């Protein structure tokens, strides 16, 4: 409607250090969280009930992502590796080795035969899920890579970096197809394609989110009012109800904007530290949010629209 | 990590 009405339903406690990332499983049943405590935890998406802990990394984890069938997770760690996990058994199926520094971000493609990763070593790597081998190393950026994401059919990858650039890569060739540059190039702390693949949402460390038309190469919308100068905060498109943009903020709030008019429609209060990560449920109007060291909780919020 | 304060 005019505005959603997200209200706190559950607070999920259990990580002993900052939460780095939260993601809903594509089937809607689960939430996964990753933490600086080196753990992944699985929670019920609808009741917030703790399910299990998945362990194995030697250092903190910056990101987690689900496979399309909701059976696998990939995690990205400061230990310079990714791990692929069988969620039900908890087994580490593969350890993806090859980055020379912290691995910061990760995602499966829609077919889930590939994983993309970005690292502090300034490269983007494409991996084969079955063999666990690296297929390509792209010399993508001249500073740490902050996010990597496949488009809807897996043909393209978007990457962002502290070097101020967003780049679009051909998955099969590894060719850089596009570099997005605005009037200015502050660090880019997050990027993802819109669900329809026509747009890219990019966060920058000047308290600003930008919606780019991908093939026309131009910034169409801008979202402000939040605080984001230090951390790589996730952002989302919310599509189950009203069309929103959702993001954490360094003032401890979750911000929801009307995608089209660009106005703040709600600010969610409850966290006691930086909201680093938000996720939108695939079928219900539910948002998960997660905070840094002084808070350590995950919250599940639900709206009537 | 992403959380590094």
């Amino acid at each position: 409607p005019v505005k959603p009405n997200y209200a706190l339903k559950f607070t999920l406690a259990g990580h002993t250090k900052a939460v780095s990332s939260v993601k809903f499983s594509p089937n809607g049943e689960w939430l996964a969280s990753s933490s600086a405590d080196k753990l992944i935890k699985i929670w019920g998406a609808y009741d917030g009930k703790f399910e299990k802990t998945i362990s194995g990394h030697k250092l903190g984890i910056s990101d987690v992502a689900w496979s399309s069938d909701s059976n696998l997770l990939v995690s990205a760690s400061d230990d310079k590796t990714l791990k692929i996990w069988d969620v039900s058994s908890g087994k580490c199926l593969k350890t993806l080795k090859g980055h020379s520094n912290y691995v910061f971000c990760c995602n499966f493609n829609p077919q889930s035969n590939l994983i993309v990763s970005g690292s502090f070593d300034e490269s983007v790597r494409i991996w084969d899920v079955k063999t666990g081998k690296c297929l390509k190393t792209l010399p993508a950026h001249s500073d740490p890579v902050s996010a990597v994401h496949f488009n809807r059919d897996g043909s393209l990858i978007v990457s962002s970096s502290y070097d101020g650039l967003c780049r679009i890569w051909d998955t099969a060739s590894g060719q850089c197809l596009k570099t997005l540059i605005d009037d200015d190039n502050p660090p880019v702390s997050f990027v993802k394609f819109s669900p329809n693949g026509k747009y890219i949402l990019a966060a920058t460390l000047d308290n600003t989110l930008k919606l780019w038309d991908y093939s026309k190469g131009k910034c169409l919308k801008t979202y402000t009012g939040h605080k984001n100068e230090k951390y790589c905060i996730f952002a989302n498109f919310s599509v189950t109800g009203g069309k929103w943009i959702v993001s954490g903020s360094e003032d401890n709030l979750v911000y929801i904007w009307n995608l089209q008019t660009k106005e703040i429609v709600q600010k969610l209060q409850g966290h006691t530290d930086v909201v680093i990560s938000t996720a939108c449920h695939p079928t219900e109007n539910i948002i998960a949010s997660a905070a840094l060291e002084n808070d350590k909780t995950i919250k599940l919020w639900k709206s009537d629209c | 990590a992403r959380t590094a304060r």
